[PDB]
């Protein structure tokens, strides 16, 4: 003899029934937002401007000291110094500067000492920063940035393979010298180390009795030292970079290994610049307030700058809660607030004077034809 | 394929027992019965999928940059492992497509694992007077278990009632004499009536199940010769009395197709002839194409535009190297130009991030799973929700402008009934329609009142009939009659003439029928009724309910029980309904004084032509005629009844002329037609019956919504033209004042336009386009018809036959003229259309006037246009399971589409239209920043950001908000979108997304990147020491991280602002994305593997200057676009914000989220 569920899930999320708040672009609820944003940000921009014009700074350009100075104190050409002081807006007070030659050194391209005497009509509120600024010196090229090896930072005895045949981050051009001694500082970053001997003190002019001394130690993050350790090489396979021979005619002997841990300035130079203008911290002061008066600084010139038409100078600043002194933030805040207010007012006047009905149920597309 | 070389298969000629080869013929090429409805072959799937994915232009350039990235001799470091994102995206695409194909294959397997049985137990020749009564049948014959997997040419199959057809079939033996079986071709066409199929005349005498295996013969049959209704076979057999071979030819009429089903036959054995692709459904099916989305084409156009941007940028960026490279300054230590360009292009490698296609497929899969899980589309009547089969197509729905439907299961179910009748100009029965909407806004209250009145009338009709007497088989499941006056006019309160007329009308309603009465196999008490036609079954059920039950088919007469008393009539002759006659008649005899009675049911035109107009009272006929005309112009389909009385001599000479003319041989058709004409020229009409077909739930309102939303729809019909016409009038599609521009090729018009159909249709189209409306012309007309994108105008209707449409579609001039005519019209109906014809016309309408269409339908015939419409949707359920094989989507019933396509389509069409600008903004903001930074360092090719950023940013930081905006966006509420579907006009006019919009966002991104770079750079430029402590900065990576944080927060805020639905979900992910950005930066810099930074968190997030620059960047990223949008809102107010404001004001407040079409009782005021 012959003989011949699947209910879907019902949840709030499954049916897309979540608590929603549809935004509304009606003027009566968005104009207050415009007004409050405009006023709050224009007043904070004004506060930024006020906190920005409260710091003084001085820049002195001495990249051409030998060709323009004499053995006596001479006035600084106008294109080599720029002052900002909130106390005095017309404080020109052209300082003086001179150069003295040293015959003990044979590097005729860059040798000697440049002395700058300058006046200060204000005081530095227990915070002094002396920096070296550079221009027309490209320090961000692709191979230049990578021209170093992180393995040497830990102090391990890297081999030629580990420094030249490594991954994309290695010192390619200056891995090895002519004889075959591996560089402990390898690459262009360490080879382009600067040769401007900055003093550890300030030579006062008015009060030569108690003239103040600076301190370049501790100018980097304390925790960051935990990554940089002492060299652990065999004091025989290490040679200085070819541009470092002036500091070591023989090289590294048994008692001259440069401890990276306490060398903050070299580590600071290991942070290559990004733009055409480059400056790093080299002198810091937080012990005592710097008083007003005349001050003299002596700088040793061994690092060539003019051979590539570059420029160098010194930059002294008290510092501020907004870093260096710059009015650009105040300008953009002010212009943003002003343009927001102007746009709000102009949209209001079109909406009122030349404005139609707020909403019509018969103005839609199908309602003409 | 195979056309000639007919296959000769033996039967009842056993092979020798000592050696067998399990066949009677040598080996030949054998198409397998397995039906492959999937996309790609599982064995050969990878190359097809890759080549389909290879057709884009972004993945190929990713592949070449990974390949050429290593071919450069010491130019860039060897990738080694920097190639896995391409691998993972291609394998995840392959896995998704493989899961889709796995679902298709498991569906095919569960279809093909049905049940079939073939007899065995005795020695078979293949696999283990005329009639004599000497051999006793062997009791070993039992039905075995068989599957559709192993059926092939050379096999016999036994099929019973309520079973489908395994393949193309030849009728051998049926349950009755003469071998006549009844089949529905519903999957092939939407005909209502059963289809008659006669078996072989040689096997019309065998009765017992063993007598089918008592004669020896052989079969000569040809293969599929690529035809639809043509077949030639030869059955040859040897006689036992004399030695000779006698043959019989077999035409198409004996051939049974595949996509059919057997009704009203207990058992039938047949011979398998065609297997596999030989079936007509496989011929008309197609190849189930890739079904590739439209938006991806212009997405690839945008991608190649970005490639051109990269090429033009690096063609002027790399040229600066040479004016400084060969010049001063230098204190560091052609082919060089080419390597500089190469390093620049590998630097700017993220203008088009790889995440594009993976994000697109993730969004599409999320949309598909949400569509699947949507409970508002669940069809609880048969436990099947809306299932998206192909998940690649979930974005094309927004541009749906044209709708193509069928009659098999789309517009209506397979049920009809009786509602109204005219007896002597008196109406009986009442229904509910919307025909009073416009004869002179409040129509819902009247509709509800009428529905309540109909319900009350039906209830009281049922009550009166159960109370006045106890009918034997009275059940309310088929009582569709409403009018109660029938009882008191039968009681005798309606005079004598009207009483007799209504009594005879009711009697004739229960006599003219081709139905056979059979007892129910479940309960003998309540016998079931199985008719040769659905309208006949409905009429028989109504007659059973009204107390004139028809039981039994005696040798001379039929049993009729009136109210309980049973009597047998005396039927004399029956003339069956003919497709060309449009009339079916019966001749019976009543013993008094005996008298012959003729009653014929037919079409209105034929009934009115066959009448006695030469003498009459000029009142009854005129009132009946006016009732007929009013029903026709309301849109009712009806039949008419004509009787006549004959004396003894009249009956005698009628039967004499019948026996001498129609009972003859040699083409008795003309003689029978002449006899019927001469006997029915004189007739007396007695009234008319009206058949009514029930459509799907919510068809008229759905059609109205689609029409008012700008989506002008079409309906393509099958069986007959009058069926489609009355269906259209019943629905709210065809209006009475609407002009019917009927287009027929072989109608009665020919007597004044006789020529070939080409010239006939040319003259018709010229007289249409010159007289009523002047737009004659082709090229200029097409140019003007390109630029409308949908508008309902013209208020006319066109009806076209299959031959007319094919002769207008063959030629290109005819095609464009028909396209112009159909664009001018709004009610295009196509009838007698073959699957190939409708596929060709849908291809033409898709190509010319490029518009994205839909082919909703049901059956095995509509696939031809389904696979053409580029969006696949079909009616699933117990009624149709064959179109859903190829359809992209498969609905429970048509009532879902009218919401789905009207809501989700638009939704996604906007969601993606917003996601694409966000995705091509989030990469420009990252890449043009590097480009701008390059101007310092002079395009040397130095990274500004961390090496891990270029691979981790687009994958973790700014990816989540864009994806969430694309997926969980809600432009408007579903209820409000359904209430006002005019919003769909934006998808109709495609103004939302285009090249101008792309250029606007590209300029905005360029401006954004300009700001995002120039702000921190100008903040630094004075001193390089803006950090509140000096102590060391200036490194390229720190300015890079500042600008990347600015860019990512700007992108997140911009996505949040552009999002139309601010919920606790998208905002939560935006906040967590910002938090994870900060946390990952901190945790990466506070680790041993932080080689360069080692201090990023302390260097970045401890500095008020960083917060100030972030805030000012937020200002300058938000204000410009915000104010432009605010200005545009007043300048060119898009309808979206106006409807949103109206919604929020409270207009649509009392309306609940759960919209229901069956609730017109909303208290508006
Ligand atoms: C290698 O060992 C060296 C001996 O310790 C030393 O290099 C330099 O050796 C000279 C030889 O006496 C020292 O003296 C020089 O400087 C003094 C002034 O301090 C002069 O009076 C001497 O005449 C002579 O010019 C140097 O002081 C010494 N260099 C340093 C930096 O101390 C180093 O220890 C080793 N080499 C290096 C490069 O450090
Ligand atoms: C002496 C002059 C001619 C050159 C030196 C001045 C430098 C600092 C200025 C002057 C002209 C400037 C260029 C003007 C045009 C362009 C093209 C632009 O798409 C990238 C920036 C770039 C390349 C500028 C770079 C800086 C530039 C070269
Ligand atoms: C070199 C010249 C010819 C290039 C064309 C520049 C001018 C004509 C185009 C480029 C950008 C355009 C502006 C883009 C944005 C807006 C803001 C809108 O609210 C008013 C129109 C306005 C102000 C357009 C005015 C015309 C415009 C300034
Ligand atoms: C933090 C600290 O105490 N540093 C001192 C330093 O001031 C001193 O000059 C030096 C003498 O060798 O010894 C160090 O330990
Ligand atoms: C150096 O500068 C001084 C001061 O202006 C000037 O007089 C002198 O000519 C300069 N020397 C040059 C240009 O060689
Ligand atoms: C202070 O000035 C005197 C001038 O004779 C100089 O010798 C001394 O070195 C100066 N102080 C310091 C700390 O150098
Ligand atoms: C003064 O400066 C020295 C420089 O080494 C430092 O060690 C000391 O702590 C400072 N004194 C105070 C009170 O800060
Ligand atoms: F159902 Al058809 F042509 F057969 F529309
Ligand atoms: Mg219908």
């Amino acid at each position: 003899d012959e003989v011949k569920n699947r209910r879907p899930k019902e949840d709030a999320f499954t049916q897309q029934r979540l608590a929603a708040i549809n935004p509304v672009l009606t003027p009566r609820t968005v104009l207050p937002l415009y007004l409050l944003i405009a006023v709050v940000f224009v007043i904070v921009g004004g506060c930024i401007l006020a906190q920005n014009s409260k710091v003084d700074e001085v820049t002195i350009y001495y990249q051409d000291c030998m060709t323009n100075a004499t053995s006596s104190w001479s006035d600084i050409p106008s294109e080599h110094w720029q002052f900002v002081f909130h106390k005095y807006k017309t404080y020109n007070t052209a300082p003086q500067w001179r150069f003295v030659d040293d015959e003990s050194d044979d590097f005729t391209k860059q040798r000697g000492t440049c002395q700058i005497r300058f006046t200060t009509p204000s005081d530095m509120k227990n915070n002094v920063y002396l920096n070296y600024v550079l221009e027309k010196f490209a320090a961000n090229h692709r191979r230049y940035v990578l021209s170093f090896s992180e393995d040497q930072i830990r102090g391990e005895d890297a081999s030629y393979e580990t420094v030249h045949d490594a991954t994309g981050i290695n010192c390619k051009p200056l891995s090895k010298n002519a004889d075959g001694k591996i560089y402990y500082p390898c690459g262009l970053i360490a080879n382009s180390m600067f040769n401007d001997t900055f003093p550890l003190q300030l030579t006062n002019v008015g009060d030569t009795s108690n003239n103040y001394s600076l301190t370049n130690k501790g100018i980097n993050w304390e925790s960051d030292k935990k990554r940089y350790k002492k060299t652990k090489y065999n004091y025989t396979q290490i040679a200085p970079p070819p541009y470092w021979e002036k500091m070591y005619p023989d090289g590294y002997n048994e008692t001259n290994i440069p401890d990276i841990q306490d060398w903050e300035e070299f580590q600071n130079w290991m942070r290559p610049g990004a733009f055409d203008k480059i400056t790093k911290l080299i002198r810091i002061n937080k012990n005592d307030t710097l008083p007003a008066g005349e001050y003299q600084l002596d700088i040793g010139l061994h690092w060539p700058v003019l051979e590539f038409n570059g420029k160098k100078g010194i930059y002294l600043t008290h510092g501020s809660h907004l870093g260096g002194r710059n009015p650009f933030l105040g300008i953009v805040y002010l212009i943003g607030g002003c343009i927001c207010a102007a746009m709000a007012l102009i949209l209001l006047t079109f909406w009122l004077f030349g404005g139609r009905k707020i909403a019509d149920a018969s103005s839609l597309s199908w309602n003409m034809k | 394929n195979r056309s000639d070389e007919l296959r000769t298969v033996y039967y009842n000629l056993p092979l020798p027992e000592d050696m067998l080869d399990e066949d009677g013929l040598p080996l030949a090429v054998y198409p397998r019965n397995k039906i492959r409805t999937t996309k790609y072959t599982p064995l050969t799937f990878f190359p097809k999928n890759i080549l389909f994915q290879f057709h884009n232009f972004a993945n190929i350039y990713f592949l070449i940059l990974l390949i050429l990235g290593a071919f450069q001799i010491f130019g860039v470091t060897n990738p080694g492992f920097a190639s896995v994102p391409l691998i993972v995206i291609v394998i995840i695409t392959a896995i998704k497509d493989g899961i889709e194909d796995s679902r298709r294959t498991v569906l095919d397997l569960e279809v093909n694992n049905t049940r079939t049985h073939i007899l065995s137990g005795v020695k078979n020749e293949n696999v283990a007077n005329l009639v004599d009564r000497t051999l006793q049948p062997n009791p070993e014959c039992r039905f075995a278990k068989d599957y559709w997997k192993n059926v092939k040419v050379g096999d016999i199959v036994r099929v019973h009632n309520n079973d489908e057809i395994p393949a193309d079939m030849i009728l051998l033996s049926t349950s009755d004499v003469d071998g006549a079986c009844y089949v529905e071709t519903k999957n092939l066409d939407g005909e209502t009536n059963l289809k008659v199929r006669q078996s072989l005349k040689c096997s019309k005498i065998i009765k017992s199940s063993r007598d089918i295996t008592r004669t020896k013969f052989w079969v000569e049959s040809e293969g599929p010769h690529a035809n639809l209704y043509s077949y030639q076979g030869n059955f040859k057999w040897q006689d036992t009395q004399n030695g000779n071979i006698r043959n019989e030819p077999v035409n198409i009429n004996n051939l049974l197709l595949r996509g059919c089903t057997l009704r009203n036959t207990k058992w039938a054995m047949g011979m398998v002839i065609f297997t596999g692709d030989d079936t007509k459904i496989m011929i008309n099916a197609g190849v189930t194409p890739t079904k590739k989305s439209r938006i991806s084409r212009e997405l690839n156009f945008s991608v190649i535009l970005n490639f051109v941007l990269l090429f033009i940028l690096c063609f002027t960026a790399g040229i600066v190297n040479g004016v400084y490279y060969k010049q001063k300054p230098r204190s560091r230590d052609s082919t060089n130009g080419f390597v500089s360009f190469w390093v620049a292009v590998i630097l700017y490698q993220s203008l088009v991030p790889i995440s594009l296609y993976i994000s697109v497929e993730i969004i599409k899969t999320a949309q598909a799973i949400f569509i699947y899980t949507d409970v508002l589309l669940y069809n609880a009547k048969l436990d099947y929700p809306c299932t998206p089969k192909s998940w690649n197509i979930s974005d094309d729905l927004g541009q749906i402008e044209y709708i193509f439907s069928d009659k098999t299961g789309t517009l209506t179910q397979n049920v009809m009934e009786f509602k109204k009748c005219t007896i002597n100009g008196v109406s009986y029965g009442r229904a509910y329609t919307e025909a009073l909407a416009g004869l002179r806004v409040d129509v819902e209250s009247e509709g509800r009142r009428e529905k309540e009145e109909i319900a009350k009338d039906r209830e009281t009709m049922i009550d009166e009939l159960r109370s006045m007497s106890d009918n034997t088989q009275f059940c309310p499941e088929d009582l569709t009659f409403v009018s109660k006056e029938i009882v008191e006019d039968l009681k005798g309160s309606s005079g004598d003439h009207q009483q007799k007329c209504c009594e005879h009308f009711l009697l004739a309603l229960a006599l003219c029928h081709s139905v056979l009465v059979e007892p129910n196999k479940d309960d003998p008490k309540k016998l079931d009724i199985k008719a040769q036609s659905p309208d006949e079954s409905a009429l028989v059920s109504t007659a059973r309910q009204l107390g004139y039950s028809f039981v039994g088919s005696s040798k001379s007469g039929l049993i009729v029980e009136i109210q309980g008393v049973q009597k047998e009539f005396q039927v004399l002759n029956v003339l069956e309904f003919n497709s060309s006659r449009k009339r079916m008649s019966c001749i019976i005899k009543i013993p008094g004084e005996p008298k012959a009675l003729l009653i014929c049911k037919g079409a209105d035109s034929v009934i009115y032509s066959r009448l006695d107009r030469t003498q009459n009272d000029a009142t009854l006929l005129e009132k009946t005629a006016l009732h007929l005309e009013e029903y026709a112009t309301e849109g009712l389909r009806t039949l008419c009844l004509a009787q006549r009385e004959l004396t003894w001599s009249e009956y005698e000479r009628w039967v004499k002329t019948y026996d001498v003319a129609a009972a003859s041989v040699t083409n008795r058709e003309e003689e029978l037609d002449k006899v019927t004409d001469v006997i029915e020229r004189e007739l007396i009409l007695l009234g008319g019956t009206a058949i009514e077909d029930r459509l799907q739930d919510g068809v008229p309102d759905s059609i109205a919504l689609l029409a008012e939303a700008g989506i002008k729809l079409w309906v393509l019909t099958g069986d007959k033209v009058e069926t489609a016409i009355n269906i259209g009038f019943s629905c709210n599609v065809l209006n009475n004042d609407m002009e019917l521009l009927v287009v027929k090729a072989s109608g009665e018009d020919v007597e004044e336009f006789g020529s070939d159909p080409i010239q006939v249709v040319n003259n018709l189209v010229t007289k249409y386009l010159r007289e009523k409306f002047g737009m004659s012309g082709s090229e200029e007309e097409l140019k003007e018809a390109k630029r409308e994108h949908g508008l309902p105008q013209g208020n006319f209707a066109v009806i076209i036959d299959g031959d007319a449409l094919k002769v207008a579609l063959n030629g290109e001039e005819m095609r464009r003229k028909f396209l112009l005519l159909c664009k001018n019209c709004k009610a295009v109906l196509c009838c007698r259309v073959s699957p190939a014809q409708k596929a060709a016309v849908v291809k033409l309408v898709k190509k010319t006037l490029d518009v994205m269409t839909l082919a909703i339908g049901d059956g095995s015939n509509d696939v031809a246009m389904i696979q053409s419409a580029d969006v696949g949707v079909g009616i699933a359920g117990e009624e149709g399971r064959q179109a859903v094989m190829c359809s992209d989507y498969a609905i429970g019933q048509f009532r879902y589409v009218t919401r789905l396509v009207l809501v989700h389509g638009k939704w996604c069409y906007k969601r993606l239209a917003e996601m694409i600008p966000q995705f091509f903004y989030k990469n420009v903001i990252f890449t043009l920043s590097l480009f701008w930074y390059g101007i310092y360092n002079n395009f040397d090719g130095s990274y500004l950001f961390e090496y891990t950023y270029l691979t981790f940013y687009n994958l973790a930081f700014t990816s989540v908000p864009v994806i969430l905006l694309a997926v969980l966006d809600q432009d408007v509420s579903d209820t409000v979108s359904m209430l006002v579907p005019q919003l769909y006009r934006v998808g109709i006019l495609r103004k939302e997304w285009n090249q101008t919009k792309f250029l606007w966002y590209m300029l905005d991104g360029v401006y954004q990147s300009v700001i995002c770079f120039f702000f921190p750079y100008l903040a630094y430029h004075k001193n390089m020491v803006v950090t509140e402590n000096g102590l060391g900065l200036d490194h390229r990576y720190f300015v890079g991280v500042f600008v990347t944080a600015i860019a990512v927060t700007s992108c997140n805020f911009y996505v949040f602002m552009e999002q139309y639905r601010w919920d606790w979900f998208c905002g939560l992910f935006i906040c967590l994305s910002l938090a994870v950005f900060y946390g990952w930066t901190g945790i990466w810099t506070s680790s041993s593997s932080s080689n360069e930074f080692y201090k990023g968190a302390a260097r970045v997030f401890a500095q008020p200057a960083y917060w100030a620059v972030l805030f000012v960047g937020v200002l300058f990223c938000l204000l410009p676009r915000f104010t432009i949008d605010c200005i545009r809102k007043i300048f060119y107010p898009k309808d979206i914000e106006i409807v949103r404001e109206m919604w929020l004001r409270g207009d649509f407040d009392l309306y609940p989220q759960g919209y229901d079409p069956t609730d017109p009782s909303r208290p508006r005021i």
